[PDB]
């Protein structure tokens, strides 16, 4: 029950249930696939630029 | 005329290409003396004068 509350909705479904789990989904897919071909359906907030 | 990494929608497409042909006044001139003018605020690796 404690795992269900903590790892699912701890009174925070949008912010906690699937935001850290999204990071876990990205970490596990980056662990399986070193390339980002599979990670194309998974958006990221990407900061790029010059000097 | 100064070199530009990206032609802007505010400049006609051939602006960098025309500047490069003009830049040959020294690139192909053994008798030319070049004052290379880096911007102090921007980092040394960012400037296009280097190439």
């Amino acid at each position: 029950v404690l795992q269900k509350d903590d790892k699912g909705i701890h009174h925070r479904k949008l912010k906690k249930s699937l935001i850290d789990m999204y990071s876990e989904v990205l970490d596990v897919l980056s662990d399986y696939d070193a390339s980002y071909n599979t990670q194309d359906h998974l958006p990221r907030v990407v900061v790029v630029g010059d000097q | 005329p100064g070199v530009i990494n990206t032609v802007t929608s505010g400049m006609a497409p051939d602006t960098k290409e025309t500047i490069f042909s003009i830049s040959k006044a020294y690139m192909q001139n053994p008798n030319a003396i070049i004052l290379c003018i880096q911007d102090g605020s921007v980092d040394a690796e960012r400037s296009i004068v280097t190439d």
